[PDB]
């Protein structure tokens, strides 16, 4: 199957600055990678589909990208309400291997 | 709520359970659903993708043969039936719709998640 | 969701060349295959399954239109949404697209979104 | 609400020239475009959505008729109720009218309200 | 009630000449107008509303038939029931009759009640 | 019975009422219905009339704005809402069926008749 | 509007004899005048519509007629069960003015 | 319960010659009349009333087929079950039979039961 | 189940030659019979019942298509599932197969599963 | 059972009755029903045929206008309203379907039948 | 109307022998006569339609016949369970006059 | 469970019973069902079957007249009515569906098994 | 009444609410409804227009992302779920179906109006 | 957005005289301006659509008018039952800005 | 009818070895024979259709064969959970005669 390398595992970033995760895949997928967001003690929520297509009802701050074996989510301007776990999925084929999950730490 | 899952407490290592995941928000004949587990280390795994009507079903190599899933479009449930529970498989077990009725796409709103435990 | 969004690709000046009717997963379906009018280009297969996706309510309103453009032989524009069907060996024979529109057009820009 | 009231505008001697079928807001729709018989005049686009407005029950009884006048090529009178649809991009592409009648037309007089 | 009773007047050797489709009172309708084959005689307009009267269940079985005889141009016998519609302006535009049958006609005799 | 005509026994000169006239066993979507009053002198008078769906409504000259006839399909009611009841209008208030649905033919089987009074 | 004159107001007739009411309109109605039958303490019922066409389920002894401004109901053979009020309907236009109503008195 | 039983008589090599559509007993019906291809033989009339007999479910599947053979003009086999309708005047005008199938025919043999 | 599996046999380059419509077991049905284009080969018969088997929902979507290929006369591929109908004397006249698809055919290749 | 009757145990010579005769599991919209009475001499008589929708009713020469049936399809009921009961008419009053749903054919299967008596 | 004479009124027949009723009509009926079977204290059931067409679901021993004004039922082999009343019916016109009804008696 | 097979116990040699076999989760209008007997020697036999609608019915050679199978759609039952039970016929009496809904294929999703006894 | 507004009392400055507009007598699948806000100064304000099915929503510049709307067809509700409320937003909060189910025409039937307060 | 100035804010008019409000727009709206009527302690009611088209079920004295940036409702003959607030509305763009709302004061 | 001879009646086989039953029919059946599996105190389950076609949802170990008057089931590798009765069935014509039923015994 395909494995997920969500490096790094923590992003301590001051509020009001761009962040960039990295779900570096193992096998060349193409562009079939999604991104979720699970706040502590809650159910996750889809953010970006196919690593480029966003979803309505979501603030346009989340702007994904990536193609091939290097994919990343780019929150242009972070806020104190974005402290949550950011996973990633591989819907290329069975099985659907999720990602590790990173934190968006904001320290005053 | 559109997604409520009932069932799943504590079960000896070898018993069985049957989660429900009753959905009453959208068209249930369409929107092939699935199941996704948590893990005490905060990791997610996919176990129980279903098809439209139920003729097609997929499982991961980790959990195959033990789990069997159904679909009652007249009652809008999923009814994942666990069996031969090992010491693992203590998670939340959400259930999701594939945002179009297509497993090739992402996932819409997730459920609340039960709590299965084997000890 | 609208037919001609920015996420649904389209193909202009296409002549419907085949049509298959059947059943899969307790639901009737149909698949077409359109070669370009001037002979060039590759065929674009695009199925449509009833009671499967969000594109279910537009099934019958499209099947009666895919037959019309087939019987005449006029060039039409076709809108599709890529990578919908997840059936194991069904996506390998016809395609993995999903028919969402059939715009008619003779010479100028086709009557429909783009 | 009747078709040929005083608040619904009508266009005479129109000839249906295009036809687009699709889906919007989980409900099929169809739009036409009629250029005058003698070539003059601007086209008149008028859509019809399955289940959106008070003109819902007359959807299927009209789609089968808009396809008839399309296949033949005869002059028809078309009734529309302006400014019905409120969709963001759907209004800008086809039009904001609403098809409410397809009256056949003879040489001099047309059979229908006015 | 039966079609060819003694209270429903009929007209023989009629040739359907026009056809109008629309909506009134949240229910689709359609009206025809038939001039005699040999040119003589006055036209006979007769409508039919989807769900208004006791002649409701025979709507679709007639609309598909009134549209058939339109395309061919063959002589038909038409049965009507006088003074059914009570709408303000709908009566004055087309007519106040009610289409209750389209008996096909041969050269000498017509197949249907009388 | 197919017609009940429930509601209305006594109202001061200026109040209001609502008479149901619920139907049982015919196509209520069709069959334009209406209301017909009696009089203490046993002379029938017309009150109102509603079309198939309700988009068309007619009233006599004596009544304009006081009475308003409605129609609630999927429940088969009429709901005549009165207003500004003068010293007159003490009658039986039958409701009819308008044989063949049309309003140009007559009255099919009538109801039982309520009893409105103003004093 | 259009007024309907139902004269006279009483018909004392021995049982077994033809009676004839009289409903003379003011304006020419043509043939759109109907008849009813309301027994004492009861709800009326249609007898003849359009002054010529009867209704199924009605005993064939009732036979309406009339055209123009003179319309009449002709019960060919009366009985002791026909003691009721006979009204006039009018449907040429709004409003639908009823009639006066006559009695069929049978005295032994 | 089947079309080609031993109690349902049939007629071979028949050309549909007329078609009447209407309504009786709050249910749409239709009657045909077929004269033999070679001109000989007597015509046979066979109606079909919806929601009346045990042959109700096969109404729409037959009306669309009884109308196809009408437009073309090819020889067909017709199966009927005699003495079904008990209506007073409806039996005397068309017939008392009941249409239960339209088997297509060929030069020598006809495809269907017998 | 899908149409073009490994358990449903298919026949290529076949021309629909007949069509029978009727009713059995309180459910409409229809049976076709196809002879090969080049005249050779034995005919193949395949019925379809409306409310009997797992292939019920694909009835109307097929009857409208099996009737289309009949009117034109073009070569089609037909998929069948053998030994479905268990009716006593119905399987002896037409066949015991089950129509599950009508794939259109080009000159060399046929659009559909195999 | 598919046919259950109810009504009538004793009626003075001139009263009235109402028999329900509700069907259970066939297409009651089709299958024009009828009524058939027995007689203490074990002879059967015909009473009050009905059509499919209900607009066509037929009665024997002995009972014409004295009885009136009413079908209540969409509720599966075959009301029979008796009136002006003579000293006779003390019988069983079965219910019958019609073979293939046609009066021209034989009767499919009969009910249980009530017992009417005239004191 | 049409009168139906079911003569005779009793058939004392030993078990295992063919019996033959006779519902001899007055007017020419053609072939529109049915047959029933009402056991004592029970509701009857249709046996033979149009005097020739049997009905599926019954024992195949009941074999009707007859045409014109002479119709009969022929139980080829009787049994001890056939002790019941056998009626005949009409469907030509109104009303549907039944028959008298015969009894199949078996005496050991 | 999709199959309940309610009804059936101990009966004297000659009584009668009815076995329901209510269905839950499939298109019972299609999927012609059957009945299967398992004698106490663990040898399965065959009993009556029913077609799609119910117009066609087949029985084995041993059983002709004793048993009769029915079918009540819109309620999803079978109602095997037994009669003239000999000393034999004391078995499990499963009710079983069919593969793809055809008697010509194997049997699918057998019931749970009742218990009839004749002594 | 055709419009029953329920929900909304007093809420601390930051809480949440969930309104309701259970409708009765029109085609709720069509007729895109909306919400209208009053003010103690008697001035109307627009909030949270819905579309036919629910795939399109529009909000004013003052309230964007702070409010959310939904539709449950076959249940006929609107369910205005308000997030953290500021010191403002104390009004009647009617909900209205548009004219002819459009949005460029106007507002036909206004409800009764709840009472939301923040203090 | 587009602001709607409803000047003046009070109209003291004796019963039996024509009144005229003024929902003077800011931007050129065209003809997409409507009018309502909210009696004290009540829910409003649509009066005129598109500033020209009235609505059935309403007395025809309410005669709106206006085009461009000057719109006016014209009650030709006022009564003692017209004491209510008269708002105006927008439907051309987002959001739908309402109006001030005037009173029809009748002083004896 | 057709009779099924399921010989032998017991198969004592150590786990991890291929087994083979035999439905030696009397009449020529072609390939219309199925196979079942009923564990002790339980309802059976269809395994192989038409003696060649398997069924989805079962383990791929069961591999049937046979044609004519000699049919057999070939479990390639047995397990300790396959101790159950393996029946047999016909579908040629009524009646559907079942088979005898064999037992797969595993003795350590």
């Amino acid at each position: 199957d395909i494995l997920l390398t969500q490096s790094p595992s923590i992003l301590s970033v001051s509020p009001g600055e761009r962040v960039s995760f990295s779900c570096r895949a193992s096998q060349s997928i193409g562009t079939s990678i999604h991104w979720y967001q699970q706040k502590p003690n809650g159910s996750p929520r889809l953010l970006i589909q196919y690593a480029s297509q966003s979803i309505s009802g979501i603030p346009s701050r989340f702007s994904g990208s990536g193609s091939g074996t290097d994919f990343t989510l780019t929150i242009n301007s972070v806020e104190s309400e974005d402290i949550a776990d950011y996973y990633c999925q591989h819907t290329n084929g069975w099985p659907y291997t999720f990602g590790w999950g990173d934190h968006a730490g904001n320290k005053p | 709520v559109k997604l409520v899952e009932s069932g799943g407490g504590l079960v000896k290592p070898g018993g069985s359970l049957k989660l429900s995941c009753a959905a009453s928000g959208f068209a249930f004949s369409t929107y092939d659903m699935s199941w996704v587990r948590q893990t005490p280390e905060k990791r997610l795994e996919w176990v129980a993708t279903i098809s439209g009507g139920g003729s097609y079903t997929y499982y991961p190599d980790i959990v195959k043969g033990r789990f069997t899933i159904s679909r009652d479009n007249a009652r809008n449930t999923l009814y994942l039936q666990m069996s031969s529970l090992r010491s693992e498989d203590t998670a939340l077990y959400f259930c999701v719709r594939q945002y179009y009725g297509s497993s090739n796409y992402g996932m819409d709103y997730w459920g609340q998640g039960t709590s299965v435990t084997v000890s | 969701e609208w037919t001609g969004d920015n996420t649904n690709a389209y193909y202009s000046d296409e002549v419907i060349s085949e049509l298959h009717v059947g059943q899969i997963d307790t639901s009737p379906y149909f698949c077409i295959k359109t070669v370009k009018a001037n002979g060039s280009g590759t065929p674009v297969v695009a199925c449509a399954v009833s009671k499967q996706s969000i594109w279910a309510p537009s099934f019958k309103e499209l099947l009666d239109q895919a037959r019309y453009f087939y019987s005449t032989g006029q060039s039409v524009r076709i809108h599709v949404q890529k990578n919908i069907w997840t059936y194991p060996l069904f996506v390998n024979t016809f395609s993995a697209n999903a028919l969402v529109g059939l715009s008619s057009c003779s010479a100028t820009q086709c009557f429909g979104p783009k």
